[PDB]
This record gives C-alpha cells, structure tokens and sequence, in this order.
RNA sequence: GGACCUGGCGGUGCUUCAUAUCCCUCUAGAGGAGCCUGUUCUGUAAUCGAUAAACCCCGAUCAACCUCACCACCUCUUGCUCAGCCUAUAUACCGCCAUCUUCAGCAAACCCUGAUGAAGGCUACAAAGUAAGCGCAAGUACCCACGUAAAGACGUUAGGUCAAGGUGUAGCCCAUGAGGUGGCAAGAAAUGGGCUACAUUUUCUACCCCAGAAAACUACGAUAGCCCUUAUGAAACUUAAGGGUCGAAGGUGGAUUUAGC
C-alpha cells in the first residue's frame, strides 16, 4: 500500500436534508415561534408569518440591500429546497416504469399528452400564456433543457387545435398561467370645491429636477400664474409658453380654465415641462374618458424618465471619453 | 429583572464550552479570570509608561497606573510621611532611624503613624503582587516604643491593639498596667482589643474569666468611654468556648445592647447563634432561641457594622436543617431575600453551604411539585448541587413515587459533574431496577441505564482497572431484560466472569423467562453454567427446572451432567 | 513599527512564492526551495523570554489547595527551559529528517515497476 | 504614538503574553542566514576594515 | 482584473467563511461592518482615532488569542464602552480563556482609558459558507 | 517519492 | 411615560469620494466609496427637566 | 519604531511646532498689522526668523501614519490611499462601502 | 430561543443557522427592548417625571408666560471623550 | 528519415458580422497660432518609476523650505527602534492593478470512442457524454423592470509596481546607514494632452432672453511678458489673486486622427 493523495469527494458536496432534517426544524420553527410570541407579548396561538418577520425585523434590524442576505425565521418547507423523494425502495427496483431514462416526470408526460392526442383521432390567449421553463422545471421537480421545454410546448399547441373535451381542458390549464395586465387607464384625480364653491382639481409633474403643482379650476378665462406671475411674464421664452398651451390646446379647451401652479428646481425649460404635466394630469378631471386617452397617446401624461447622467471616473463626460493618445 | 434560572452567574462566560459545569470549575473559573486580572495589572503597574495617554474625557483616575514608590529622597520629617502612607516598613524604620541619629525632631503625630503601621503588620511588609504568635520578640515597633521621647494615650493604644491582633495577648495586658500607672485613658478600640486578651490570654473556668471581663467593662464605665457594637460583638465571639455555661451570661450581653441603645448586627446574632449550637440535642434551647431571633429580624434590611455581618445566613440555615423545620428556613430565606440582604450571603464556600443545607431540607420536608421549582430555581443558577443532593433528590422523588423523572435527574447529574461518581450511579440504577414498571417507564429506564453503563465503561480511571459494583451490573442487566433488549443482556453476562462478580438472583430468573419465550436452550445452559461457577444452591434447583422446561440435546444433557457432576 | 506587521499566513505566501509567473510555467526551478514552516507549533501560551510563571495560563491555577501567585524563573532554570525547547526543536526536525525510504522500481529513476498499492475502495462497499 | 505600541507588544511577548508571529517569521530567517555564513558584521569590524 | 479581499477560486478544497466568501463591493450589500461606531457619520469627529484603535484590536487579539480565533472580530461602541465579540475555537482549556479574557479586559481598559469587554462565542470548527 | 513515505470520549466537566 | 412625540425622516445624506485602485500608475482606474447617513427626528413637546 | 526615518522627522517637527506655537503667533502678531512703528516690525521679523527652522509649521506633512506615505492621503483617517482601501475593502471601517450610483 | 438564518445562500442552500453567525453578531440587536420589557421599564421610570403645567395648553400661552427660548444642543457619540 | 497530431503563421478560401462601429454617412474636436501641462532630447555637480495598444495633468486628489528618495560641503557611529538601508533582483514574491473584457468561457470528479497512439466526445424526428464549483446571468446600488454603475472567471502580456507597506535571495554596517546647511530642476529643439482664441449664432454694458453701443492697425484676441499691490508663509523676481501697462501670433488649420446613440 502506498499513499497517493487520499481523495474525498464529500468536502465540496452538498448537503442533502433528510425527512428527518426536516420533521425536527420544524419541531423547532414551532417551538421558536410560541417564544417569538412570547417576546413580544402578543398570544402564541394568533401569531402568523407577517408577526414573525415584523417581530424579527425589530430585534435583528439588518440594512442589508439584498433583502435574502437579512435575518429570517421562516418555516423550514419555505426555507429548505424542496428534495426528491427515494426513486426506489429497499429491494431496489425504480417505483416508475421511466426511470432509467433519467427524466420519468418529463416523460411521463410527454407520454400521457401523446396518449391524449391518440384517444382524439379515435374519437374523431389575451389573458393567459404558457409556463416558462423554470415554472415546468418545479411542476416536474426535474431539470429540462431548452429543447425539452419546446417539444412540450408543441405538442400542448397540437392538443388545443383539436377537439379538447373537459378533461383535455383541465389538462392544458395546469400549464397556462394567466398574465395579470396593468391597466394603463390614468387616474383621474377628485374634483375638489374650496370657500367660494368653485371646482378645481389639483396634481403635480415633474421634469428633470423641476417639481411642479398645479391647481385646475372647472371654470375660468385661460388665465395661469406661475409663483403668482403671469405665465408670460414667468416664461418669457415663446418655447416655454407654447409647452403650456400644448395640454388645453390638444382637447380645445383654451380660455376656459383658470391655472395656479407653483414650480421649484431646474431651468426654465424642465419648470415648462413639469407645469406641462401638472396641468395636463389635473385638467383630466375635466375631459371625458375618451380624452384622456388621448392625452396619455399623445404624451401629456408620462413623466418624462430623462434625467442627466453621472459622468464616470477616467472619462471626460458620462458618455464621453479622453483623448484615446496619438500612437 | 428577575434573576435568570437557565443562566449560570452573571460573572462566567454565556457559552455552553464556558460555563462551569461543575462547583469546583465554578470556582476555578473565577480564580483563572482573577488571576488573569492580577497579571495585567502586574503589567500595567511594571510598565507605567505604556498606560499614561489619557484620552478619556472626563478623566477616569481609577484608569492609570499607580506608584508604589516614594517620590521624596530627602531625609526629613516630610519625606518619613510618605513612605508611611506608602506603607513601606522597612523604608519607613530605616528613615526613622536615620532621621533619629541625624538628631532632627520627628513629630509625635507622626511617631504615632509609624507605631500604627508596625503595630497592625507586626513589623512585616504588607503582600505585594512581585518582587502561631507573629508578635516577633525583636520588633521595631517594641524599640522605637521604648526610645520614644513623650508617650500620649494613641501611642499605648496603638500598642494595645496591636499586640492582641497578633497574639501577644499577655504583653497586651502588662502594657494595660503602665496605661493606667501613668494616669491615662484608653479608648473604646483599646478595651475591645483587652477584653479579647482577658479570655484568651490564659485558660481558665467561665467564672473566672467572666470576672475579668465585667471589670474591664466597669474600667470602661470609670474611664468616660462608651461602649461600641465591637464591644459586645466581641464578648460573645469569645464566650463561644463556654458554650453551655455562657449561654445565659451570653444573653445578658444581648438585652444590654437593646437596653443601651446599640441595635445588634448580624454578626451579633450569628455569635449567639453559634453558642447556643453547640452539639447535642438542640430541642430543649436552640429552637426558641432562632425562632426569637427571626421574629426580631423579620422584615429588616441589614448594612455592614461588624465583619462577621456574612455569617449569619449560613448560621442560621445550619440549625433549621438540624431541627427539619421548613417554615424557619423560608423565614431565613425569606429574610435574605428582602431588600439587599442578598449580599450578606457569604463568600462561596459559605453560599453553597446555605444552599446545600437548604435544599436538603426542601427535598426532604417539601411537596415534590414544590421541590422541583426550587431545583430548577437554584440549580445551577444559584449553585452547583453537590453529589449528595443528587442523592437526597431522588429519595425525595422515590418517596413521592414519581420515577419518571430519574432520567432527568442523570441527563441533569452529569451536567453537574457527578458523572463519574459511584455513590450516585448506584444509588440511580438501583432505584430503576428496584421493582417493575408499565413498558412505557421500563423502556426509559433502560435508555438511561445504557448511558450509566457507557460512563461505567468510559471512566476517566480507566487508565487504572475498571471498578464495576457488583449492584451496578446486576441493575443494568435487569433493566436490559424487563426493556427487552435481551441481545445486550447476554453480552453483558460475560462480564460477571471477567470481573468476578457474584450474580443476583432476580438476575438469574429473569434470564430464564426471556430464554423460555425464545425457547433457546443453549442460553438457558449458559445461565446454569454460570450460577454452578459461583456455587449458588439456586443452580442446583434451577437444573431442575431447565431439565422440564426446555428441550434437551445430548449433548445439552451431558453439559448439565458435567455440572451434576460438580453438583 | 507594530502597525506595519502582516500575520505569517501573508508572510509565508510572500516568502514561498508559489503563485506567480515562475509558478505558472515552472520558468523557476527549485533545487534550493524556501519551505514552510510552522513556527506557532512547539509554541505554548504564556512562556516567554522572561520566564514568568503565570497561575491558570502556563502553570497550574491552585497548588496545594491555595492559589498560585506570580513568579519568575530562576536565570539559570530559564537557560534550561529555552535549551531544552531548543533541542525539541532539533528532535522535531530529526523526526521530520527520518523518513522511511521506499523500495526502487527498474532503475533508480525510473517509474517502471513501483507498486502504487490496492486500488481505492469503490463507493459501494467495494475493496480490491 | 508609535514608540508606546512596539514598546508594549514587545514587552508582552517577552512576558509571554503576545505572539508576533512577524517577529518570529523573521527570527527563523536571522537563525538560519547564520547557518548560512550570512552573519551581521561586529560594528568597526566590518568587511572593509 | 480586480484582487482586493477576493478569494480566488481554486479547486474546491479551500473552506471560506461567509466573510471571506464576499468582495467589497457586497459590503453593505450581504455583509455588515466588522466595527460599528459614530466616527464615519456626517458631522461626526475622531474618526482617525477610532481607526487605529481598530487596527490595534485586530492584531492584539490575534495574537493574545493565538490559534483561537475563528473569525474577524465584531467590535462595537456604545458610549464609552468597548464590546470586543469574537468566535474562538474549543481547544483551549476553560481555565485559558478566562485567564485571557481577565488580562484583555483590563489591558485594554488601562490602554484606551475606557471600560472594556469581550464576549466569547465557541465554535467546535471553524464555520465553513463555500468550498472554493 | 522514494526517498520518503511522507509524513475521543468528550465528557462534562473533566478534570 | 406619557410625553408627546412625532417622528419625521430627515433627507439623507452621502458623502462620496474617488481613489486610485492601483498602487501605482494606471490614473484612469479608480476606485469610489461613499459613507450614507440617515436621520431620524424625535420631536417631543411640553416636558419637564426632570 | 515609528515607519521610517522621514515619520520620525515630522514626528519632531510636529513636537517642536507645538513648543513654539505661542512665541511665533505672539511675534507674527506684531508683524501682521499696520499699527506698530517698522522700527518695531522689523526687529520682530529678525526674531521669528531666528526661530528654529523646524518650528515653522509649514514644514509639516501629512503622512499616512501607518505606511508614512506623503501623499494620497485622506485627512479624515490619516491614512494613505493604499492603507484606506485595504481596511474598507475587508469591512472594517465602519460605516464607510463601495459607491454605486 | 429562535431558530433564526442569516446569509445570502449558496445555490440550492439555506441561510446559516444562528451557531457561529458572524452577520447575526454583527447586528445591533433589540432584544434586550422587547415591547414587554420596555413597558415594565417605563413603569418603573415613572417616579422619576413632573407633570407639565396644565395652564401651559398652547404654545402662544407658554410665549405670554415665557417670552425667552434658550436653545443648546447635546451631542451623544462614541468613543473615550 | 517516414506518417500523423497540435500550435504558430499564411502577399490563405468562403461565409456572416462589428452599431458610436472596420469603411462611408452624423455632430463637435485634435493636427496650424499663443498659453498651460506631461514626456523626450539637450543641458546641469544634481533623483526614481511609467514609457505600442494597455506611458505621456501617469505614481502626484499635486515639488518655493519641508515633501526628498537627488547634488555639493560639513558632521554623527549600538545610531527614533532588542539598529538601520528609497541598495540589487517586479525574471523570487505577497499586497493592489492594467490588458483582451465593448469577452463567455474555465473546470474538478466520472464516463465513453480511437485496437487502451498523440488525440476525441455534437446532431432534438438527437448519433456519448454527465457534470459540482467559478464566471456570465440573477440579485443589489442610483430615479423603474430602462439606463448607468458595480460586477466580470480561467488564461494572455515573466505586463506595472521591491520607491505604499511587507518580504525571499544577494549586498552595505565609520556607510550603500543617520543628521545639518545650501543648491538643482533650464530650453537649441521635438512631441502628447489640455486651455484660450481666431469673432457677427460675435464683443461691451444693463438684464438674466422684447435693450443700447461696439464692430479691423484705439476691432476680436494672452490665463503670456513687464510693473505695482494684496493673500498664504519664517522665507515669494518665483506660488496664487487683483490692478496697471502692453495689444503679439492667430483670419477656423495638409496627410492624419479623437469622442459621442
Ligand atoms: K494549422
Ligand atoms: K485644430
Ligand atoms: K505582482
Ligand atoms: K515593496
Ligand atoms: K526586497
Ligand atoms: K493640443
Ligand atoms: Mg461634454
Ligand atoms: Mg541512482
Ligand atoms: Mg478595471
Ligand atoms: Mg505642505
Ligand atoms: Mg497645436
Ligand atoms: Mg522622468
Ligand atoms: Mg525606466
Ligand atoms: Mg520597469
Ligand atoms: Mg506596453
Ligand atoms: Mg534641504
Ligand atoms: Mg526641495
Ligand atoms: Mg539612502
Ligand atoms: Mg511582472
Ligand atoms: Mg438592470
Ligand atoms: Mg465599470
Ligand atoms: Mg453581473
Ligand atoms: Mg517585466
Ligand atoms: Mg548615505
Ligand atoms: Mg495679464
Ligand atoms: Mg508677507
Ligand atoms: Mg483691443
């Protein structure tokens, strides 16, 4: 016997967490939790999750960035990956009849989908999509390649172009997770009346680091003060004032409102700006609904995301660079 | 805040490698900490110059290092002070010395501070950190006396105290003479130091030193000077010897007090508790004499007057256990908890005495739903029990037959350090193993049995031969059996052979029911065999019933043959 | 200056010179090899030059029942001390010096017919 | 103050108290550059003489 | 490429702990601050001294505490106080490390003129994150 | 290589 | 204890400065830190000294 | 036991600066006004100039007080450009991380 | 007595139980102000507090009362000064 | 010498590409002038390092003394240090980085093919590969999920740094160490980067965008030269700011070349 380096395998291994592992961390999630209750002298027997991460995040106050690196007491299903289960008993043989391909869930159905599309022939979109391979690659508790993610989704595509009764409905369902849309209706801001009775409605915009708040009344001249100026007299550069202009005009309402904004920060230009998004996001209480979807088409209700760039160290600009040195 | 029972002390290190598990390493831990301490300071005395940056704000003096050295190398009056307020006894004599020759005058203010120092140390240097009768016949003190110029009352007073703090109590006395030869007064201190000398300076019956002392007390009354509690305290610490003769003269001593006006201190009553406790039947006084005492002190917080204030509390629980009264020792207890009076509890030794005699007497005199809240209460947070309460704890559960809790109390014993001690592993198998229990209670016994039986096994005197009780092995084999774990049971057999250890009886019968159920009559031999090695007359009848009860091969026949042989 | 010192770890690699260019490539070849050596080894908590004998550090904390108390080695039972830690020292590197030598295989530098021992056991319980 | 803290950790390894483990790095190259022949020179008896 | 506290991927046999397992720029970020004290706050004073302070922790404690250490030290200021936390190794006797924890407290006590405290927590081994 | 082959029971509160 | 508090967040503040990555040379490359402090006011209202 | 020899320079000098700081702001005091007579001025420009050079605290430099560096250093910790980033690259400067932004 | 993790995980890992948990030691943590100790702290602190003059409603009635407002600031950091 | 493999290379084939990108296209520049600054060369008794891309307002978020490591002269010798050395070696190194990277690959442990040769290992209606870990990715920071930062493995250039500090080896120890005083750093010239200009979309003033004048030898144009004052300092023809005086080249710049979505 001679001693070539003695190998060992396990030191860079994972560490698999038996049933066991995980019946006595939830032994003690259980226990923890009835003193985390006690602590904090609220009744152990209504104490829920949202408690525990309140309570936790009190006592262990992290400030962290990442919020996966700070302290947590979660219960052990939700912290420990979930593990496969024995893929065969004692004597040794596989419990299912796919096993040696390495993929029995993935192909188990496969072959139950392709049994589907069998039983048809003998017998013969806006707010759903298909699950993404990481949401297949849970259902099956099996890694998939990208391939193996496309074939399923064909033959899935081939089972609804035919005749799918209910249970070849509930089937392709369990695959298609609906897509929840934002409404991108803007939000119309409530008509306010002050000492006198007068309607107006109120908003803010801002443009770069302009900040402006507008106050739109029902009723009016077309009369608009800036910081109590008047609007030319604020701006005047012609540019600026046609920026103002721009939201009365587009839904033929010049002359019949009164404005009275106040702007702070950035230029003339970026104030122009952000009075243009003030007043156009409150005199939306004032339009009907087909207008101020045309307003938010037209570009009068988006805050403008441009905003300057930090310039970088060893470059002259935050785009531009130094002289690359004559060679 | 309450005290924390799952903690040990506050002073030890919150971690389970370094909390002491034991009472002996919780007083090592704390000397290794001290010892530590002692070292830096060692350093920090040694090496100054590395410590005198003071950035605190405000200045923290007790931070900086100290100077044990005179500052002053002139020889005068001034410079003699510091090296006395230095307490140096060496430098302080040769200065005087020096002084003395040069012919310069020395103060007798100072004088005086100087005898106060030779005469409280004995003309020794005081402990540093690095470098019988103690009145020493040649001593500085005794000289620089005699060649003082002009004596005032401090210089014999000093000379008085001194002499009785290191024994000199005959020269003590001859020095009351001169005092009074030269028409001079002593103070309180100097009487309370004679009144220590009268009775210890010679051995003599009560009534006679009982003489001296209420002569000394009327000179006290003569000379203007009013007695202190030293005075009194010091006149009961010494009637301790009497005990029976000076137990009435000793409560005189008490009344006047109260009388007086001076209020008795702990230690007051720690002294008469001591002398009424003298061994014997306590009955006839000692129980009327704690019961008066408590009723006085009930509800009382106590501050230092006298240094023998810490040992009161351990006194008193001392008699409480003797009586086996419960009611006085919560009293006691119930006293010690008032206010602070927690602090007069005594040093380690003196507060895990309290405690031991304490808990002792709950166990024995207390509920056992009771007894286990002040197990958990006190132990270890309190103290560490030693083996002997481990003991007395589960006579107290077997007396209340709760024996579901023996696991605990050796998952608890080792915690504590009693691991490998034999009084207590005995005592804990041979309650298991005792009489039988529902499977549920047998089957823990059996859990715990294995793991006395690996300590057994796993002995730190294994370096030497393992002694394996005879009581030990039968219980563990008998707890194996009634638990069904037979395999070990008949392992364990061979180690009556190899330590030759007479096995039981019950052992033996029990044995052949566990083979008769797995009808192996090869084992139910191996249990003749072995009883016919020892020559036990059951062997002999037990031949009998193996003939009947189990199958016989030839060979099997033969085998008890070969023992009828021996038979 | 106390501030300017790094652990033997960063020392040690600095010293070794194992990363690095000469390493990459063994562009450096070493019949004269700087080896490491671990210096904290036959070192014990609180023995120093001085010999001071610390209670609960480097000597026992009680002795005979009474707690030990700071003292110093005599000069002539310090030589001893250090002379003895010198020669563990000699000791140590003789023991690390007697290696067993193993046996040749065709020729002396030759790897042709040396034993490598049994092959490793496989994961199953298997031996050869 | 730079004097105070070499002055003290090098008083407390002398006790005992304090390994330097760079100290003792560079007591392990002088002891063996004497083994070596690579001595410091006595003061005035240097190689030029 | 950038080297600054980067432990550099090797062959799968070098434990890291999870200090040593982060670059800078997870500072903040993943991991904490090894010393927790008001001197690097806006309008604050002393940051200098606070620093080297630190510095001289780091190595007195590396080397009182020698192979005992199994991660950096967590020092923490509260008012004047001074809580040095550090995880040790279960080797040393009990009797040492009370020895060590009474001689460091005062040491440092009288050096920076401050109460001083150290906390220890044991570890069987060294806390491995990763195999690099 | 040829020159050279190259080269329990925990309990509370042991004393 | 019965005083009258309200709490608001200051804005935060943060420092940030430039330094050269290497030891030597390479100007262009640089390394930047930054120092963040967040406020938090407790205002309290009609309380005695003591 | 201080870096090097050119910290223990400035050590001295910044001992030496502290000495005379209140002599040479008393003399430049009389120098640094339009009142006193120049007969008087000039007599205090001789004295301050007869000061020892390494009073002047214009000859002090900011060394790193770790690695004694003369420059890249950051006044704040006193500390060079190199000693900063090793103690914040391991977390051990409180409060201070890399930026992003 | 909690069973608490902290630490970004490896892939497929969990965050580091609390034993030896450097970034847990690293937080200052509130355990020793529970909700339940600091309302028996403040029980306590009570003895310690006046009451505030009930004529002082307002703040324009404490002006009338008490014209001059004297400012000064104390500052709490960390450290031996 | 034969055959074959790998690498390198080809004034080597084909194919598809680069998105501020190789060419053209778009905008503002550099290349010409003065000035500022770096380097080279020359000069000087008088540092060093960087020095194709990936050096050249680079180590320096910075040199009148100091800094300082250089030169000349003088002085000290167990020396601020249980010495010291900015002495040699970055081709012994740690530490921290450049570079491809404006990449996506590296890879332990196994398995199989080639007769068990150097070698090779992919086809999805799939034919021998499985792969921990690392990187990318994800996540986080900044104002979003965008963008910008940050991140960016292994390897390439014995790439940069012994003068951040530390340190292997070699060398110095009345000197290659330490201190003091004074001094060097100029420009025949060449060159890199930048600033200011050559003007009318301009110049001056008011104003901060509805004005009045200026506008070619008294215009535009020096942040230069010269003189004075002030600021900092112990020290200023020297550094900085301001004023005065002066009013030059320059009239929008060849080959070539830089940056930006
Ligand atoms: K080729
Ligand atoms: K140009
Ligand atoms: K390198
Ligand atoms: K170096
Ligand atoms: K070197
Ligand atoms: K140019
Ligand atoms: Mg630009
Ligand atoms: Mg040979
Ligand atoms: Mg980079
Ligand atoms: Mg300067
Ligand atoms: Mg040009
Ligand atoms: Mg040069
Ligand atoms: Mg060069
Ligand atoms: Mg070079
Ligand atoms: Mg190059
Ligand atoms: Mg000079
Ligand atoms: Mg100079
Ligand atoms: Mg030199
Ligand atoms: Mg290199
Ligand atoms: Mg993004
Ligand atoms: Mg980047
Ligand atoms: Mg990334
Ligand atoms: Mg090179
Ligand atoms: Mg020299
Ligand atoms: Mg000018
Ligand atoms: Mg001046
Ligand atoms: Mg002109």
């Amino acid at each position: 016997a001679f001693v070539i380096p003695k190998k060992n395998v396990p030191t860079s291994k994972r560490e698999t967490y038996t049933e066991d592992f995980i019946k006595k961390q939830i032994e003690e999630f259980n226990i923890g939790k009835r003193h985390l209750a006690n602590m904090m002298g609220e009744d152990p027997e209504t104490f829920t999750q949202e408690d525990i991460d309140r309570a936790i995040a009190y006592l262990f106050p992290s400030g962290l960035f990442e919020k996966r690196a700070r302290p947590v007491m979660k219960h052990p299903e939700q912290i420990f990956p979930r593990q496969r289960a024995i893929q065969w008993g004692e004597d040794g043989r596989p419990f299912h009849y796919l096993f040696y391909t390495g993929k029995q869930s993935y192909y188990s159905l496969m072959h139950d989908v392709y049994g589907m599309l069998l039983n048809l022939e003998k017998h013969q979109v806006i707010g759903s999509r298909w699950l993404i391979k990481e949401e297949l690659e849970e259902m099956l508790v099996e890694k998939l390649s990208d391939l193996d993610y496309m074939q399923f989704i064909r033959l899935l595509e081939k089972l609804l172009t035919s005749q799918c009764g209910a249970a070849e409905e509930e089937f392709v369902q369990r695959f298609r997770r609906s897509v929840t849309l934002e409404s991108k209706k803007q939000l119309i801001e409530p008509v306010q009346y002050d000492e006198q009775g007068m309607a107006f409605s109120k908003s803010e915009g801002k443009r770069k680091t302009a900040k402006a708040e507008a106050i739109v009344y029902k009723h009016g001249s077309g009369r608009i003060k800036v910081n109590g100026i008047d609007y030319q007299l604020y701006f005047p550069i012609t540019q600026d004032r046609e920026q103002l202009m721009f939201p009365f005009h587009f839904v033929d309402r010049l002359g019949k409102h009164d404005v009275t904004c106040t702007v702070s920060g950035g230029g003339r230009s970026a104030q122009a700006g952000a009075i243009r998004l003030a007043m156009a996001k409150a005199l939306c209480s004032f339009v009907t609904e087909d207008e101020v979807e045309w307003m938010r088409q037209a570009g009068l209700l988006t805050t403008d995301p441009r905003v300057r760039e930090r310039k970088k160290p060893g470059q002259e600009g935050a785009r531009r660079k130094f002289t690359w040195k004559k060679r | 805040v309450n005290r924390d029972t799952t903690a040990v002390p506050y002073v030890f290190q919150d971690d389970p490698y370094l909390m002491p598990a034991s009472s002996l390493e919780s007083r090592s831990f704390l000397l290794a900490k001290k010892s530590g301490e002692n070292v830096a300071k060692f350093i920090i005395n040694s090496y100054p110059k590395y410590f005198q940056k003071d950035i605190a704000e405000p200045h923290i003096p007790c931070l900086m290092p100290e100077y044990f050295e005179p500052q002053i190398k002139d020889i005068s009056e001034a410079a003699l002070k510091e090296r006395i307020e230095l307490r140096k006894v060496k430098a302080s004599v040769d200065m005087f010395d020096q002084l003395l020759q040069a012919g310069t005058t020395v103060s007798l203010e100072t004088t005086n501070s100087l005898l106060d120092l030779l005469c409280y140390y004995g003309d020794q240097e005081p402990s540093t950190d690095y470098h019988g009768v103690t009145w020493r016949a040649k001593n500085n003190a005794e000289r620089i006396f005699s060649l003082m110029p002009e004596k005032n009352e401090h210089s014999y007073c000093t000379m008085i105290r001194g002499m009785v703090k290191h024994r000199a109590y005959e020269q003590a006395l001859n020095l009351y003479t001169e005092l009074l030869n030269n028409r001079l007064h002593a103070d309180v201190y100097t009487f309370n130091a004679l009144i220590e000398a009268t009775v210890c300076a010679i051995n003599e019956k009560f009534e006679e030193k009982w003489s001296k002392i209420l002569e000394l007390l009327r000179h006290m009354v003569a000379q203007k000077v009013k007695p202190n509690l030293q005075t009194f305290n010091t006149i009961l610490k010494c009637l301790r010897r009497f005990h029976v003769f000076a137990r009435s003269p000793a409560l005189q001593v008490l009344r006047e007090m109260k009388a007086i006006g001076i209020e008795p201190s702990l230690a007051t009553y720690h002294h008469i508790i001591r002398l009424f406790d003298q061994p014997g039947d306590p009955l006839k006084r000692s129980s009327f004499i704690i019961y008066d005492i408590m009723n006085e002190l009930m509800g009382k917080r106590f501050s230092p007057k006298d240094p023998d204030d810490d040992k009161f509390f351990q006194s008193a629980m001392s008699i409480c256990s003797s009586l086996r009264d419960l009611e006085l020792a919560y009293q006691v207890h119930g006293l010690l908890k008032t206010g602070d009076n927690w602090k007069f509890i005594g040093p380690d030794q003196h507060r895990n005495f309290y405690y031991s005699k304490f808990f002792d007497l709950i166990c024995l005199m207390e509920q056992i739903d009771v007894t286990l809240k002040w197990y958990e209460d006190l132990i270890p947070s309190a103290y560490f029990p030693h083996s002997q309460t481990m003991i007395h704890l589960l006579q107290a559960l077997d007396v209340a037959n709760r024996l579901e809790v023996i696991p605990k109390i050796w998952k608890d014993s080792k915690e504590y350090g009693h691991t490998f001690r034999s009084d207590l592993r005995e005592e804990i198998l041979m309650l298991m193993a005792r009489d039988k229990h529902p499977p549920e209670l047998q089957v823990a016994f059996a859990d715990c049995a294995a793991d006395i039986k690996s300590a057994y096994e796993s002995q730190p005197i294994r370096q030497t031969a393992q002694d394996w009780p005879a009581t030990s092995l039968n219980c563990i084999a008998i707890l194996f059996l009634r638990a069904g774990r037979t395999q070990e049971a008949w392992k364990m057999l061979g180690l009556f052979r190899k330590h030759n250890k007479i096995p039981r009886s019950e052992l033996l019968n029990e044995l052949m029911d566990s083979a008769k159920v797995s009808n192996s009559p090869s084992q139910a031999i191996e249990v003749v065999e072995l009883a016919s090695a020892f020559s036990l007359p059951i062997c002999e009848g037990l031949t009998q019933r193996v003939m009947s009860d189990f199958a016989i091969n030839q060979e099997q026949k033969e085998a008890l043959s070969n023992l009828t042989a021996l038979t | 200056s106390f501030f300017t010192k790094l652990t033997a770890d960063e020392l040690w690699k600095g010293a070794l010179a194992e990363t690095g260019a000469g390493a990459k490539k063994g562009r450096g070849k070493r019949t004269k090899k700087k080896k490491r050596k671990d210096l904290n080894r036959g070192q014990i908590i609180g023995e120093g030059r001085y010999g001071f004998l610390w209670p609960g550090l480097n000597v026992p904390l009680m002795k005979n029942g009474a707690v030990q108390t700071i003292a110093q080695r005599s000069k002539e039972e310090q030589e001893k001390v250090e002379a003895d830690m010198i020669q563990q020292r000699e000791e140590w590197d003789r023991k690390k010096k007697m290696k067993v030598k193993r046996e040749r295989g065709w020729s002396g530098n030759s790897w042709g017919g040396i034993s490598l021992g049994p092959p490793d056991p496989g994961p199953c319980g298997e031996t050869y | 103050n730079h004097h105070t803290y070499a002055e003290l950790m090098q008083t407390l390894r002398f006790l005992g108290l304090y390994r330097d483990e760079h100290q003792d790095f560079m007591d392990e190259q002088k002891r063996l550059k004497k083994l070596r022949g690579k001595e410091k020179p006595k003061k005035g008896e240097g190689k030029r003489a | 490429k950038n080297r600054a506290a980067r432990v550099r991927v090797s062959k799968g046999d070098k434990p890291v702990t999870y200090e040593e397992a982060h670059a800078p720029h997870y500072i903040a970020h993943r991991k904490g601050w090894l010393s927790l004290h008001t001197g690097n706050l806006d309008g604050e004073d002393h940051a200098a001294e606070r620093t080297v302070e630190d510095v001289f922790l780091r190595k007195f404690m590396w080397g009182t505490f020698p192979g005992c250490l199994a991660d950096q030290l967590v020092l923490k200021r509260r008012g004047n106080q001074l809580e040095i936390c550090a995880v040790v190794l279960r080797q040393l006797s009990p009797h040492k490390y009370y020895f060590l924890v009474g001689y460091s407290e005062t040491l440092l006590s009288y050096f920076y003129k401050c109460p001083v405290r150290l906390h220890l927590q044991t570890v069987p081994s060294k806390v491995v994150y990763k195999y690099l | 290589y040829l020159s050279g082959e190259e080269v329990e029971y925990e309990c509370y509160a042991p004393d | 204890l019965g005083i009258s508090i309200k709490v608001h967040e200051p804005p935060r503040k943060i420092e940030r400065f430039t330094l050269l990555q290497s030891v030597h040379i390479y100007k262009k490359h640089r390394v930047q830190y930054e120092m963040r402090t967040l406020y938090r006011c407790l205002e309290l209202e009609h309380l005695t000294g003591s | 036991h201080y870096v090097d020899w050119r910290m223990w320079r400035d050590v001295k000098r910044r001992k030496m600066a502290y000495e005379y700081a209140d002599e040479r702001l008393r003399i430049n005091s009389l120098r640094k006004n339009t009142i006193l007579p120049k007969i008087l001025q000039d007599v205090a420009d001789e004295e301050i100039a007869a000061l020892p050079r390494d009073s002047c605290p214009v000859r002090i430099r900011n060394r790193c007080v770790m690695t004694s560096r003369p420059r890249g250093v950051k006044r704040r910790w006193r500390l060079s450009r190199i000693v900063f980033r090793h103690l914040a690259d391991h977390g051990q400067l409180s409060g201070i991380q890399r930026a992003t932004w | 007595p909690l069973p608490v993790r902290m630490g970004y995980p490896v892939k497929k890992g969990v965050p580091m139980a609390k034993e030896g948990n450097l970034e847990l030691l690293k937080i200052p943590n509130f355990l020793h102000l529970t909700p339940v100790a600091i309302k028996k702290h403040c029980e306590a602190l009570k003895d310690f507090c006046t009451e505030w003059p009930a004529a002082l409603d307002s703040d324009e009635k404490c002006e009338k009362h008490f014209p001059i407002e004297i400012d000064s600031t104390d500052y709490v950091s960390s450290g031996p000064s």
